[PDB]
This record gives C-alpha cells, structure tokens and sequence, in this order.
C-alpha cells in the first residue's frame, strides 16, 4: 500500500 | 540539526522514501558495488557462498535485475512459489538503496563475512509538512521521483526537523522498521528555486500542508 520502495536506474 | 549531503535513492511515496549520505560512506559504498559485483559474477565464488535453507533476518548478496549488479539484501520475507511448491519467492529490502523487489533464491548468495563491515546505507525518510492532496496520487508520487531525481545520483540538501512513528506495519517488514522515522526538509542547491521540495510540491498542488 505504497510501502515498498523502487529505483530505476539509467541503463 | 545541521543540513546533509544526501541521495534520494528509493521511493515509494513523498512521506516514504530512503536516502543516502554522501561521504566516505557513499564513496564506500560505490567501492563495494563495484567489488560485489566483480566477486559475485563468478561461478567459482557464487559457490563458495551456495544458500541453503534461507530464512527472514538473513543478510545476503542478490543480484539486482535492473543493473544486474549484486547488492546487500535483508531477507523480509519468504513464501511458496505457487507454481513450483518445490521453491520459494523471497521477499528482499536491498539495505543499502531501501527499495524492495521479491526474487528467486536462485539469484541469491550467501554474503561474504567482510561486506558486512560498511553500515547500512539507505536511510528511510518522510518528508515534513507535507500531506496528500487525497493514500497519494500517482501524479504526485511522480513528481517527487522528478524533483529528487531518485536513482540518479542527484545532490540534495537534507535537515532533519522532526521524526514521527512508525505506521502500523501491515507487511512483513524489515528488522531496523520494527525506531521513529525521521522527517526532513530536502532542498536542491541546483534548481534555481528558493522553495524547497515540500513547498515547491505544495505551492504546485501536489501537496497539502500539514
């Protein structure tokens, strides 16, 4: 419920 | 308090979001990414180090799927895998970023005893003075992404002005979340606003404030 974190990272 | 260097580096809201020290420690912690990577990509390494029988609490190395660099993990949670009752899905917090992504075991590593000497990197934050427009919107989930510039090794300027406690835990979570979380003010020294985040978020209507 919008508690997990992400990360997107470029290549 | 004084102000911080810091990285944003995960986010799952504006009042959840984790971020990095810039210092020796991020210096550090870059070093070692580089060296668990370079160790862990071998086939003669990766079985020094074979996982058995893993449980919640564990450390370990994983590879993470977006960079296919090997990363700390906390093992947060562990369950059948629903098409294979033989294997497992695991849960991982990758303590040093603070983003989560579940993972197949076989992805996984024990850690080498000496990548445990550097302290965990990634801080969980909220941001202060700040509430949702509403849960927050996506829109506004985004724009904090865009501010911060997470996972792009964006400068930020971080005070910590107050903390609050933890929210009523409704997912298996990780060890060091079950401590108040602190609040900050996040500014960035390059846009040329003098609004920081929080205000720039508000005065633009992704944001109330608190």
């Amino acid at each position: 419920d919008q508690g997990r974190g992400r990360r997107r990272p470029l290549n | 308090s004084k102000p911080m260097e810091v990285y944003v580096s995960a986010v799952a809201s504006p009042t959840k979001f984790w971020v990095q020290l810039i210092g020796p420690q991020s210096k550090k912690l870059a070093s070692m990414v580089q060296e668990m990577t370079s160790y862990y990509s071998s086939a003669e390494n990766r079985a020094k180090h074979v996982l058995t029988a893993p449980y919640v609490g564990q450390i370990v190395a994983a590879v993470f799927k977006f960079d296919e660099k090997w990363y700390r993990a906390e093992i947060v949670d562990i369950m059948p895998n629903q098409y294979n009752p033989k294997e497992q899905v695991i849960d991982l917090y990758f303590v040093d970023y603070g983003d989560s992504e579940y993972i197949s075991p076989a992805d996984i590593c024990e850690l080498r005893t000496d990548f445990l000497t550097l302290r965990f990197q990634a801080v969980e934050c909220f941001l202060a003075n700040v509430k949702s427009t509403i849960t927050w919107p996506k829109s506004s989930i985004a724009k904090f992404e865009e501010l911060t510039e997470v996972a792009h090794w964006r400068k930020l300027i971080a005070r910590v002005v107050t903390y609050k406690e933890r929210p009523r835990a409704t997912t298996a979570v990780s060890a060091a979340a079950k401590t108040p979380l602190p609040g900050v003010e996040l500014f960035d020294p390059a846009d040329n606003s003098e609004l920081n985040i929080a205000d720039l978020m508000i005065t633009q209507g992704f944001a109330l404030p608190l």
